[PDB]
């Protein structure tokens, strides 16, 4: 999971 | 007699607030919404990254424009087509700044 | 917004212009590690106004491609999403550097 | 035509629909070796014309996710390109099965 | 009143063969003409696969059908929209066979 | 290199  | 090109945004998402009606006086009125797209993209667990694009949209046309501010909501998903836009304008220096919108023409209701 | 915030629910940007490349593409670097290929690309509406775009080429293989071919003058079809390149200037104001990041370019001149 | 018939120059096959799904959708297996996910679409034009359309998936974890969530009467925005499905039938006679290969759904009910 | 949907197609490909106008008394004047488009896909040496698909492209629109009959020729590369159209038609038998083409509203030269 |  990666939220930019 | 220039030659033929293409401006041309689709987009389908979800509206990020209720729209503004603006008349900033002079400039005819305006429909203004913001409109969220979502880009998910792969980088244990599967490890997944995402990043959310938030698009201004303008809407000029006369029917539009009122059917936009009626009816577009704070999460309603649409499909919009339209021509983007940058919205060069001199600042209080002696250049140039952006404000780039999508001019939409054509939404289509998908809630 | 959590790990579960997964938001499979699909939304589509994408952006196609077909129009004149401004100037000869040039190189950079973004961060310290993504070689990109940038030039411009006007297009014209009949209404007049030329519209002038920021076109990125990130993709591997795509972005020499771009950079070996695109000349000012070319003729080009592309396709893309948009980027608004929202950053900080130097005096804390908040600017857009918008740009189409392109992910497909068709050489027509 | 030779090897070097490599045809790098690039066209344009895309297609985009938005429209209702006229029957749950089925799973095939083309020659022996590739499933896929076939269901119908229907669009309309003002002028009326109801004009049906064959989807075919053939995307792996695209044609699973369009299997288990289309359903008839689903409305579905998709994108993909246009193949015609040319073949012979019992009697020789050469017939056109015209598909829509998505490679992008977009579930709107 | 259906709600809205879409049909849409966008080619850019080049032509086949000069187009044929075509007048079967009834329906009204069409140009008719072929685009193809390469799709190429990867599968010692790269191997690397290619396909040509070959449209059928019909002009209807009065102004259009003939821009297209005048000024397409083989080996023209155009961009153009238009929406596709099945053909269905009943033969000899009881049931519908089809002739696909896309009607194009759209053309742009590229050469 | 291979063509349909
Ligand atoms: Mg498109
Ligand atoms: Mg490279
Ligand atoms: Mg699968």
């Amino acid at each position: 999971s990666s939220s930019s | 007699v220039l030659e033929r090109s293409l401006n041309r945004v689709h987009l389908l998402g979800r509206v990020g607030q209720d729209p503004v009606l603006r008349q900033v006086e002079g400039k005819n009125p305006v429909t203004i919404f913001s409109l969220a797209t979502n880009e998910m993209w792969r980088s244990q667990l599967g490890d997944v990254s995402q990043k959310t694009t938030w698009h201004r949209i303008s809407v000029f046309r006369p029917g539009l424009r009122d059917v936009a501010y009626q009816y577009v909501k704070k999460g309603s998903r649409i499909y919009l087509e339209g021509k983007i836009d940058y919205g060069e304008y001199m600042d209080k220096n002696n250049v140039r700044r952006q404000a780039t919108t999508i001019i939409a023409d054509n939404i289509i209701f998908l809630s």
